């Protein structure tokens, strides 16, 4: 099955930009159908970004213009966050869904900790 | 860098019980999914059970559901596997493992970043 590669932690500068890497080697016969990034709120992950057939969707206005997800190379769905705030410190989850040629779906996810440094 | 240490294995009579534990070193134990795998002589390693990060959702292989219980004590950086109604088919080396999956892929061995050294469990008749 696919494996998402995401570092354990990432540190970005206060009021600056950072990239949260999330990559995988695409497998033959696997079609990517959903990409989500989620921020962890206690026990509950909360979607901040969703990519599907219809395009990209940012889920909260506080991210509008600050949030971008790579789309150029298959297998790279890293998340770029600009103008980092102290409140952006959190665990983030990269979550990718694929469909196999028999219609079944496979989901993988992985967690990184975002640190923000003054 | 993470170090995983299993404790609690050994010899047990069929129908009896054992508790395995795995102590992890590090600062952010609660943000790792923790899993148990086992390998019997002459077979491939297989999933037994897992407990996810944060809230701690539990996952069980069908062959152990109802008989095994997994839990974690985040104050102790420890995960526990309570093994009840043990059968001779449960004889194997049991491995503790730690990964940064969240809600998916918990049975996939490649989804774990750190592997303990494993402890023998033997169920006799």
């Amino acid at each position: 099955r696919p494996i998402l590669e995401v570092p354990e932690s990432v540190t970005g500068p206060w009021k600056g930009d950072v990239n949260l890497p999330c990559t995988y080697d695409p497998l033959q016969g696997y079609t990517q159908v959903l990409v989500k990034w989620l921020v962890q709120r206690g026990s509950d992950p909360v979607t901040i970004f969703l990519r599907d057939s219809s395009g990209d969707h940012i889920q909260q206005a506080k991210y509008q213009g600050r949030l971008h997800v790579s789309h150029k190379v298959p297998g790279d769905v890293s998340l770029q966050l600009s103008t980092l705030e102290m409140d952006d410190r959190s665990h983030y989850t990269c979550e990718v869904t694929w469909q196999t040629p028999d219609g079944n779906q496979v989901v993988r996810d992985k967690i990184t900790e975002l640190r923000v440094q003054k | 860098q993470v170090q995983l240490v299993e404790s609690g294995g050994g010899l047990v009579q069929a129908g009896g019980s054992l508790r395995l534990s795995c102590a992890a070193s590090g600062r952010t134990f609660s943000s790792y999914g923790m899993g148990w795998f086992r390998q019997a002589p002459g077979k491939e390693r297989e999933f037994v059970a897992a407990i996810g990060p944060f809230g701690g959702t539990t996952y069980y292989a069908d062959s152990v559901k109802g008989r095994f219980t997994i839990s974690r004590d985040n104050a102790k950086n420890t995960v526990y596997l309570q093994m009840n109604s043990l059968k001779p088919e449960d004889t194997a080396v049991y491995y503790c493992a730690a990964g940064r999956w969240n809600r998916y892929g918990e049975q996939d061995q490649y989804n774990y970043e750190y592997w303990g050294q494993g402890t023998q469990v033997t169920v006799s008749s």
